[PDB]
């Protein structure tokens, strides 16, 4: 069957028909034991000196609020590219950059290179419309096709899961990204200093430092935070037992 | 001339100016992805130097990319004069619709480039996700031809680095494993005779 034709016929996206969309439970349980307390800081990242965020991070998840997320303060790729991300990333570290579905797939690669990473994975969040087949999409002027996915670029600097997330398209104006991206990241066992830039009250999570303008509360303290990673815990992956 | 046409050639040396202008170009090039492959590859410089620019004035380019070609393909696309305006992914399933370095790969990527000011195309009919079964390894999914036909019905199209299974009405297919030269469009046939009077492409 040709599901592209079917989408033309009915309005059901082809991804609506993908099916199925203690093994790796020690992992997860080891992750949960390893996790630092959740930590969070309200900060206007535009006006904020990013270098106050210490220590250097093993993983950075970067989720800038793109204009395209508001179909019905936006950050342009001009703003994002000017962030000093390389100033806070560890010499060996990883970045996960939500890039949207338009020009961000190009400018986000420029950003990754600008900050010193190379792309090693491209994770696509594929959005089903099983609940509103009869909801046509209002296209970007340059679009050739209806855009039904977002890309999260994985980048590496220095020396179980699939690259797809499938969920239903959120309601209009819901900008949340699927929480599954956190599972993929934590399953990589990349180290324990994890930073989420442009997170929200609703994304705060154990094992993560969340920084963003709309946080209603803070508990960040750089000395307290650094203390979770002082010896003997400096090089844990986040997937092993705590050191007695 | 509507029915399938093809040319067995080395795309590095064919004079593509004899083919005229196309509404859609598609390529699944043999990129040097810095792994060992069962087919011959083109170097980065050979890819850059391909004479894609003479093939269109106003239309769309469909460019399959994997690995480091996700980046190199974007470079070639811009060098040849295109802006990347979309990106199609093909979710690979089995016959029961289940999905087949750091992550296992469930998809393949096709960049969509635009050149000039295309007019009369049907933009927005299809969406940018293909769900289809791996009918054979190394093969792109046939659905891409349907989406391109609905996007630009009846127009002239050219595929580079195609194989015999790829020949399609409205398409001229170029590849070095094709069976000879089969050209039916009278403009192309004339230009071919003039440029290649002995039916041989060399330098
Ligand atoms: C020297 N100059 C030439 C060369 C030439 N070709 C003829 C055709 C060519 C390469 C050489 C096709 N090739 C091949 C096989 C592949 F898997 C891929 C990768 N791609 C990735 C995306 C996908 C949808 C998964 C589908 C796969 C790309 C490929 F190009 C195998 C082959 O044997 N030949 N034609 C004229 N001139």
């Amino acid at each position: 069957n040709d599901y592209c034709q079917h989408f033309v016929d009915t309005g059901h996206r082809p991804q609506n028909f993908i099916r199925d969309v203690e093994l790796i439970r020690l992992k997860d349980e080891l992750i949960a034991k390893s996790n630092t307390p959740p930590m969070y800081l309200q900060a206007d990242i535009e006006a904020f000196d990013i270098r106050e965020l210490t220590p250097k991070f093993d993983v950075i998840l970067l989720e800038p609020p793109l204009e395209e997320y508001y179909r019905e303060k936006c950050w342009t790729w001009d703003d994002i590219m000017k962030l000093e991300i390389d100033e806070i990333a560890a010499p060996r570290s990883f970045i996960f950059l939500w890039c949207g579905s338009g020009e961000g797939l190009d400018l986000g690669r420029v950003c990754l290179r600008k900050w010193g990473y190379r792309r090693c994975e491209d994770i696509c969040w594929i959005k089903t419309n099983k609940n509103n087949p009869g909801k046509t999409k209002t296209l970007d002027p340059k679009a050739v096709f209806q855009r039904t996915k977002e890309h999260c670029l994985m980048g590496i600097k220095g020396t179980v899961d699939i690259d797809l997330i499938i969920t239903e398209e959120p309601e209009i104006g819901n900008i949340e990204k699927p929480v599954e991206i956190f599972h993929i990241i934590e399953h990589f066992c990349l180290g324990r200093r994890r930073l989420h830039l442009f997170g929200r009250d609703s994304t705060i999570r154990p094992g993560w430092l969340t920084v963003g303008p709309t946080l209603t509360n803070s508990n960040y303290n750089a000395e307290t935070y650094a203390s979770y990673f002082s010896a003997p815990n400096s090089y844990l992956t986040g997937c092993t037992e705590e050191i007695e | 001339l509507f029915p399938p046409q093809w040319i067995c050639c080395d795309i590095r040396y064919l004079d593509v100016s004899i083919l005229g202008k196309f509404a859609v170009v598609m390529a699944d090039p043999p990129w040097d992805i810095h792994m060992e492959l069962p087919y011959g590859t083109l170097t980065d410089d050979e890819m850059r130097r391909l004479n894609i620019p003479v093939l269109q004035d106003d239309g769309f380019l469909f460019l399959w990319v994997t690995g480091r070609a996700m980046e190199l393909g974007r470079e070639c696309l811009n060098l040849w004069g295109y802006e990347r305006v979309d990106e199609i992914i093909w979710v690979k399933t089995n016959q029961l619709q289940r999905i087949i370095h750091w992550l296992n790969h469930g998809k393949e990527h096709c960049l969509v480039g635009v050149k000039g000011n295309p007019q009369g195309f049907n933009q927005g009919l299809d969406c940018d996700v293909i769900v289809a079964e791996v009918r054979s390894t190394s093969h792109k999914p046939d659905e891409i031809y349907g989406m391109i036909e609905r996007l630009s019905p009846g127009t002239r199209k050219i595929e580079l680095f195609g194989r015999p299974h790829n020949v399609q009405p409205n398409w001229i297919t170029l590849g070095n494993q094709l069976d000879g030269i089969h050209l039916l469009d009278p403009d192309v046939v004339a230009r071919f005779k003039q440029r290649y009077p002995d039916g041989i492409i060399s330098k």
